[PDB]
């Protein structure tokens, strides 16, 4: 959803 | 008994559950350096950090940080460096890690672009004539040759430490066919890719650890490493039946967090080891019986 990752 | 477990789990559809239990039991160690504000830009993902204890320290007195972890499988007798796909400002660090760790092979399990987005920078030269110079680290990188096969590309790169006038040949193993979503339907191509990596001597203890990366350096890189280590232990132990992929996985998570990101990647690794073991365990008829499977001309 946001740039990083999980 | 791993064949058992695979069938037993699939029939029952407990992959998420088996997986989630591994997430729950996963080790957890501090990632102090990784979270330092000056290293925010060296981390492709804020939620994917190397533990302090197994992180790779760059040999620069500057800032020794790189999002890279040393996975040392004691019993399997193999070490891997799992790292994120280099960011645009960490490509020199990556090659500096490669250089200082004496790595012979770099294993890329991803594509620079995946799901419409950049999962890793173009950290190697696509053209023989356009070498890359990493000015920050003072390394020169030249594409010598490449061998594009249907599911992977083996590149022969020449890394030059410009400081010492010393040059090394780095084999780049690029599995190019991992799908954007899910895993390969068959472990055939991955396993054959694994065996060429092995065959090249890149994983031998005579070299530094192989540098394995994907985008975050945990999911597909974890698959590669888990599968390869489980294959090492089976075809090493008194009984191959004794290798427990979950315990292997958990020992690997002691060194880097989140290895294997989905229950499908965990299932893909069980597939990979199950199939990889059959071919090596005793089919005297073959060794690499991945003809049609991986196709090959």
């Amino acid at each position: 959803d946001a740039d990083e990752y999980l | 008994e791993m064949e058992k477990e695979f069938e037993q789990i699939d029939k029952s559809g407990s992959w998420a559950a088996i997986y989630q239990d591994i997430r729950h039991e996963a080790s957890d160690f501090p990632c102090r350096v990784a979270k330092l504000p000056k290293n925010k830009n060296r981390n492709r993902y804020r939620d994917v950090s190397p533990f302090d204890h197994s992180r790779i320290k760059l040999h620069q007195e500057d800032n020794d940080y790189i999002n890279a972890s040393l996975i040392k499988m004691e019993e399997a007798q193999r070490s891997y460096i799992l790292t994120q796909g280099p960011l645009p400002n960490t490509c020199g660090h990556f090659w500096e890690m490669v250089w200082e760790q004496k790595s012979r092979g770099v294993v890329m399990l991803n594509r620079v672009m995946e799901k419409g987005s950049l999962k890793c920078a173009q950290y190697w030269p696509q053209k023989e004539e356009k070498e890359m110079i990493f000015e920050d680290t003072n390394l020169k990188l030249t594409l010598i040759s490449e061998d594009i096969k249907s599911y992977y590309t083996v590149r022969q790169l020449e890394l030059e430490n410009l400081t010492t006038q010393e040059t090394r040949e780095i084999l780049h193993f690029h599995y190019t066919t991992w799908p954007d979503f899910g895993v390969p339907e068959s472990p055939a191509s991955f396993l054959n890719f694994l065996f060429k990596v092995r065959e090249s001597g890149s994983l031998s203890p005579e070299h530094g650890p192989v540098v394995v990366h994907c985008s975050a350096g945990i999911g597909r890189s974890g698959t590669f490493c888990l599968a390869d280590t489980c294959l090492l232990l089976m075809d090493k132990r008194k009984d191959p039946s004794s290798v427990d992929i979950k315990k292997v996985l958990l020992d690997m998570r002691k060194f880097r967090m989140g290895l294997i990101q989905t229950a499908e990647q965990l299932r893909f690794s069980y597939l990979a080891v199950i199939e990889g073991a059959k071919f090596i365990m005793g089919d005297s008829s073959v060794q690499d019986q991945w003809k049609e499977l991986s196709h090959e001309d």
